[PDB]
RNA sequence: CCUCCGCAUAAGCCUGCGUCAGAUACUGACAAUUAACAGCCCAAUAUCUACAAUCAACCAACAAGUCAUUAUUACCCUCACUGUCAACCCAACACAGGCAUGCUCAUAAGGAAAGGUUAAAAAAAGUAAAAGGAACUCGGCAAAUCUUACCCC
RNA sequence: GCUACCUAAGAACAGCUAAAAGAGCACACCCGUCUAUGUAGCAAAAUAGUGGGAAGAUUUAUAGGUAGAGGCGACAAACCUA
RNA sequence: GCUAAACCUAGCCCCAAACCCCACCUUACUACCAGACAACCUUAGCCAAACCAUUUACCCAAAUAAAGUAUAGGCGAUAGAAAUUGAAAUGGCGCAAUAGAUAUAGUACCGCAAGGGAAAGAUGAAAAACAAGCAUAAUAUAGCAAGGACUA
């Protein structure tokens, strides 16, 4: 019955977790710095 | 790690050399040797 | 035609082809520039023809002829447009005073990195773009910690680095 | 590796008494 | 051209011309049967099937009747033994049909040690009458 | 409720030329002698070595053999080497290794002599001898497998040795084994040899 | 190539070195003593005589030079043997290998006195670099086709066409091929 | 859900693979009914010499000598263009030698450069 | 089996190394030196514990009111906790109160 | 012998049983999805647009609804780019689960419940049963039949 | 991206009986009454049978919205990524 | 005799000194259209007070001393100055692959996301040369498995 929450569409994925999304709130603005940091690879979805 | 044990062999082998003796595990590991080995004491 | 994209028929299945050595841009640059646009198109296409050549090989699991051939005609025709390049450079700085060719801008982006903004060819003014308004050239005032704490990172990375370095040394002195 | 001679030097005293017991010489 | 900012066009301007093509195409033989008159290219991603006309026509003087490209993809599936994944580049490929009833097929091409040779011929190996005795003596 | 928790899964994923080779040697003999004029092969090999006597150099000749069998006997691979031709080795000590040979010299039967001398540049020197010797090749265990150990045997040999022509010397290079030469001293096992494998779908004929 | 990859005998980039070295090995680095560029006096094909090990005294002519690990590889001497060819019937055939030595394991020779000599970098006014033997003095010198249908002729390759002219390539290139274009390029914003 | 595969226009919706393209540059526009006016002067056009007669080939022979690289210079370039005359006239207004004011107005502009390679 | 098998590469100390040979030269700089410099001059390090001592806690608080500006941002939150969780342990745990 | 399916589109995934060569649907190399299908649109300023759909005709309505243009001014260049593979996605799995739509309504498509043997107990499911027919049980649970009337909420 | 509710614009609902029905029987579809299996399972809630609804207060794909001293709720203190 | 065991340097820690071509804000890494939204605003709480409610030390612009003094404080837990004084200036009694950075890497993998976050390598000058667990070898009346013993 559960387990499968994630149900994929790309729509989603960038507009919810997307560079654009992320650079267009301080705090997201922030979350990308945060990822720079630490050196991740991916900074956005 | 400024200061680690390296005699540890030696001194397991101290008691393992009394327990070389007995059945089972307890001539074997330490764990089990060293409480034999006190009861035969 | 298309035979061009291929060697001499009696080069084909010789298991090396003679060649000659690439252009240096020292010769390249007594040439004219028209003849250094003939030349281009020369090289291109014994480039093309000594890809195809390269792309057969790889399909047919064997050696390609004489592969140097490619890295000399790739060099040629770097030093030909380097030789250009250099003479568009010197014309633009003698006629204009501007070193890049293209025009752009020392800005601070949403990150606070100096970053060096190359300029897009627009129909419209700037104040008039909604995405290059949407699009922020200035960091407020919370991306200073941040620039702090990729500065003592980077002041960390180098400090190991020339530590390191200086072990190393004292080792190899010891040692010799 | 443990920093160290004393133990290693024992270790090898007993490796030479055990390679002593199993192949005595002649 | 690729990798080089195209001068904006605007309405009445002069034509675009590019005079040191940076495109390097590759001739390939197809993977699978095409017709006599088609051609399969190897392609930079960034240019167009106009483009491509124009350069097999200007650059060869091939007289091309239709273009047809597509991008395929690199396999990315490939991993390195850091499990990280290599990527099989991504190319375009063009199909490109010859004019006037021209054909193409493409061509058929590639069409010490001796003394380890003459030591292998010279090799004498043992024989069973000898049962592993080395035959080096002469006895 | 306790979730599950799993483990990582690497932990369970895990799984198991401008330098050219110098040669010393040659892949066989430039001209065979076939056992029952060479003045210019002789001048040429003065005209390189500026010392030489052929009427000397079988003395020599003998003596690297016998060392050089000698050095077999004691496996003594770094003599050898510079006794022997590297193409000679491992015919010298290939079928030899793991088993212990026991040859020794007695007095040679007649003065060992010159046959043929030929010739980036490799001398060679053909010497015909006419010797003694004995032999006794044992196994890893130690059991006798090849001829008797007391008792000499006269062997007759045709060994060509080769020089490298600037340090160095005159080195057992191939010995010569003639087609009429007598068959080699039998050995002490039986042996048996199988006859063609016959796959099922094949008949023996 | 990978951090701290171990120079070999063979070349960095050989079937042979792949796999010695494939991309995951991580050992130990070998010191090397630092030997500037403007130090190394021994080259390919000098002539030079080995000091230590077997064949001590003998001198030979440097056939390679592995700068990377202060190499230099005598042809022919420092030779142990291995086989080659060996397949699962036939044992090989044996060949004498070199072993590298290392620079201070080696000295150059003399050019007519065929011995060992230190050797310094001094300057000449002549050869304003050049060797200088110490010991004895003397300079020890430094030791050592067909046009195809595609390859231009050397007075062609060396012919100057070019006249300095105040023209693009691509203006100089219309003028020349007679492109003929009267439309004016509209201004654009650039930012 | 991967997030290290590079995005490309294989991986959205119809939309978004519609959209998004490869880097190939753009050579008109699209008008009403998805109709697209291809705009000729948009295209590249190859400007291809005429090679017949020319002698230098791709490769150069081993025999040419060998010569010490001296990158061209705004200087040099100066005194092998304009010197000669600027010391003739002035033995015996830069526009007259060569010097361009404006680069506006040109077909092959200087900066901001207008014209490809 | 956490024993070396092989004896470690013999350890060869210079005793008579400049270092060695020339330690403690200038200890009594002070009294035979009519006091110019104190002894405790001579000693090189960290400048917040130079010809000083403490236990962690005061360490720390040297450390952070000599050179807590210059300190790097993580370092200086790292010395912050180390304080505050020194002072707590220092004064309100242990045997003896 | 089975068919719940299956074939396509969408969404998702991203080369994931095509060829060759090696290991023991894995690895390396080579190849491949070709636009007409689909995505990717629209020059301005005003100005227009009450009368559902339901075979839209009777009829019935209520919950009162998806489908529209003109008047001027501009305007000719014209087929670019991108998706196109697969045994596939979400469930840690080659998971008996979840997965929108069109056609197929049992298939022209897609598949295999039995590794081999024996036929002990216990266990699961199913079929059959003398006479009896709820006497079982907390309770007709289950099974079999197709079965009335009533109380409380 | 589950789920609670909502917004925009969509889609599905065989057959029979009745007649314009928050009607009856019954597919697909949604749900989950009881039994059995299963219980480290095919499954971190499934399977078989049995059963409730199945033209509606229905089910459902797509995109968007409401965020934790909050949301949403035909209140179960239910649901808001096991 | 199998599994294995062993290693020494990859690097790191603490200080000193010293200040540090093209694409990419739209669905980022997308050549190319009428803008307009732009930022600043007491930390709180845990915790201590043996509960808790006022209260409860925290980059401060010279170390030391004045001094834990004056003061503050459910005058209680605790907090706490200043006037005044005015010193000086080259590595390791650090780790050595479960240690030292998480780091071979912010990678693999996990999560929708913010985030979490690993493991491991060891030849040579040249490769162009002894833990546990078992097996050898299953087992004999009776028993915390041993001790006293015994020819056993
Ligand atoms: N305490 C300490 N001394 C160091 C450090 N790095 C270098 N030194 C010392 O700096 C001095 C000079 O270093 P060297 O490398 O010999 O010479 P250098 O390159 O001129 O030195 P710098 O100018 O400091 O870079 C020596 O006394 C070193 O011991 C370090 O990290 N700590
Ligand atoms: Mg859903
Ligand atoms: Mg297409
Ligand atoms: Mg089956
Ligand atoms: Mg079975
Ligand atoms: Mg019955
Ligand atoms: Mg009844
Ligand atoms: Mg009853
Ligand atoms: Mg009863
Ligand atoms: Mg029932
Ligand atoms: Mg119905
Ligand atoms: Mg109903
Ligand atoms: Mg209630
Ligand atoms: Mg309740
Ligand atoms: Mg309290
Ligand atoms: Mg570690
Ligand atoms: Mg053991």
């Amino acid at each position: 019955a559960r387990g499968n929450e994630y149900q994929p569409s790309n729509i989603k994925r960038k507009n919810k977790h997307g560079w654009v999304r992320r650079l267009s709130t301080p705090a997201g603005v922030q979350v990308i710095l945060r990822r720079m940091l630490k050196g991740r690879k991916s900074l956005s979805h | 790690l400024r200061n680690r044990v390296t005699d540890r062999y030696f001194r397991i082998q101290e008691v393992l050399k009394h327990a070389r003796h007995f059945r089972g595990r307890k001539n074997r590991c330490y764990r089990l040797a060293v409480r034999t080995v006190i009861r035969a004491f | 035609g298309l035979e061009e994209f291929f060697d001499d028929p009696k080069n084909w299945g010789q298991e090396k082809v003679k060649s000659g050595a690439a252009w240096t841009c020292q010769q390249l640059r007594n040439k004219s520039n028209e003849d250094l646009h003939k030349l281009w198109y020369v090289l291109l296409k014994e480039r093309n023809m000594l890809l195809t050549l390269e792309q057969e090989a790889k399909r047919q699991r064997l050696p390609m002829p004489s592969p140097e051939r490619l890295d000399k005609v790739v060099d040629s025709m770097d030093a030909l447009d380097k030789v250009v390049q250099e003479r568009e450079d010197a014309l633009r700085l003698l006629q204009t005073g501007q070193e890049r060719a293209r025009p752009g801008a020392w800005r601070r982006d949403i990150f606070g990195r100096i970053i060096w903004h190359k300029f897009k060819q627009w129909v419209i003014p700037w104040h008039l773009n909604k995405r290059y308004n949407r699009k922020r050239f200035f960091a407020l005032p919370y991306v200073d910690h941040f620039l702090r704490l990729e500065r003592e990172k980077r002041a960390r990375i180098k400090a190991r680095k020339e530590n390191l370095e200086r072990k190393k040394a004292k080792i190899l002195l010891k040692k010799f | 590796v443990k920093k160290g001679f004393r133990a290693a030097f024992r270790f090898q005293k007993e490796l030479e008494r055990q390679r002593l017991l199993r192949c005595p010489p002649p | 051209a690729r990798n080089v900012v195209y001068p904006l066009y605007r309405l009445g301007g002069p034509q675009l011309r590019v005079f040191r093509t940076n495109f390097f195409i590759q001739l390939v033989r197809p993977g699978v049967a095409q017709p006599e008159d088609t051609v399969q290219f190897r392609i930079p991603m960034e240019m167009t099937r106009v483009d491509l006309r124009n350069y097999l026509e200007g650059i060869y003087n091939v007289p091309v009747a239709a273009v047809r490209t597509r991008v395929q993809h690199g396999s990315n599936k490939r991993r390195d033994h850091r499990n990280v994944r290599i990527k099989k580049p991504d190319y375009k490929v063009a199909y490109v049909q010859l004019a006037h009833g021209q054909t193409f097929t493409f061509p058929d091409l590639f069409p010490l040690y001796s003394m380890l040779e003459e030591e292998r011929q010279q090799r004498q190996s043992s024989d069973p009458r000898r049962g592993g005795v080395p035959s080096w003596f002469g006895l | 409720f306790t979730p599950p928790i799993y483990q990582p899964k690497f932990k369970t994923e895990k799984e198991f030329s401008d330098r050219s080779i110098h040669l010393a040697c040659t892949a066989g003999i430039f001209d065979a002698y076939v056992p029952p004029a060479s003045q210019v092969s002789i001048r040429r090999i003065k005209d390189y070595d500026a010392n030489f006597k052929i009427k000397d150099f079988p003395e020599k000749a003998k003596d690297i053999f016998i060392e050089a069998h000698l050095c077999l006997n004691n496996s003594d691979h770094d003599r050898l080497h510079t006794l022997v031709t590297e193409h000679c080795f491992p015919d010298m000590t290939w079928d030899i290794k793991y088993k212990t040979v026991r040859w020794s010299f007695v007095e040679s039967l007649e003065p060992s002599h010159v046959v043929q001398v030929r010739c980036n540049v490799y001398g060679q020197i053909t010497v015909r001898m006419h010797t003694r010797q004995t032999l006794a090749i044992y196994d890893r265990f130690g059991r006798l497998m090849y001829g008797q150990e007391d008792v000499p045997k006269d062997v007759l040999e045709y060994v060509v040795f080769e020089k490298q022509l600037p340090y160095g010397s005159w080195r057992m290079h191939t010995k010569i084994v003639p087609p009429w030469a007598p068959p080699k001293q039998p050995i002490l096992k039986t042996v048996m040899i199988p006859g063609p494998q016959l796959k099922p779908e094949e008949e023996y004929e | 190539l990978p951090p701290h990859y171990r120079y070999g005998m063979s070349p960095p980039g050989s079937v042979a070195d792949k796999r010695k070295n494939p991309p995951w090995i991580r050992r130990r680095p070998v010191v090397v003593e630092p030997i500037s560029d403007e130090d190394w006096y021994l080259f390919c094909g000098d002539t030079v005589e080995i000091l230590e090990g077997k064949d001590a005294g003998k001198q030979g002519k440097v056939v390679q030079v592995i700068r990377q690990r202060n190499w230099v590889v005598v042809g022919g001497l420092n030779t142990h043997y291995r086989y080659i060819g060996k397949t699962m019937d036939y044992r090989g055939t044996m060949i004498p290998s070199e072993a590298p030595l290392l620079h201070r394991q080696v000295k150059l020779v003399d050019p007519m006195d065929r011995k060992p000599t230190e050797i310094e970098w001094r300057f000449t006014e002549a050869g304003e670099r050049v060797r200088v033997s110490t010991r004895s003095g003397r300079i020890i010198p430094k030791p050592e086709w067909i046009d195809g249908p595609k390859d231009t002729s050397v007075e062609d390759a060396l012919e100057r066409t070019y006249v300095p002219c105040l023209k693009t390539l691509q203006e100089e290139v219309m003028e020349a091929m007679g492109i003929k274009e009267t439309r004016k390029y509209k201004k654009v914003y650039w930012y | 859900a991967d997030r290290m595969s590079k995005w490309t226009s294989k991986r959205g919706p119809r939309s978004f693979r519609g959209r998004k393209g490869r880097g190939a540059k753009g050579i008109g526009f699209l008008t009403s009914g998805w109709r697209f006016v291809q705009i000729k002067e948009m295209v590249p056009e190859f400007v291809v010499p005429d090679l017949t007669g020319f002698k230098l080939k791709p490769y150069v022979s081993y025999l040419a000598p060998e010569s010490e690289e001296t990158p061209l210079t705004a200087a040099q370039l100066f005194s092998e263009a304009v010197a000669p005359a600027i010391e003739k006239d002035f033995k015996d207004n830069l526009e007259k030698y060569g010097f361009e004011p404006t680069q506006e107005g040109k077909l092959f502009q200087l900066y901001p450069r207008n014209f490809l390679r | 089996i956490g024993i070396r098998l092989t004896l470690p590469p013999p350890k060869v100390v210079d005793r008579w190394n400049e270092k060695r040979a020339m330690f403690g030269v200038y200890d009594n700089i002070g009294i035979l030196g009519n006091f110019e410099k104190h002894p405790k001059e001579l000693i090189r390090g960290p400048i917040w514990l130079r010809g000083w001592k403490g236990n962690e806690l005061q360490r720390c608080i040297r450390k952070r009111k000599m050179v807590g500006s210059r300190m790097f941002a993580d370092d200086l939150h790292n010395l912050n906790k180390r304080i505050r969780y020194l002072y707590k342990h220092f004064n309100r745990h242990g045997k003896f109160r």
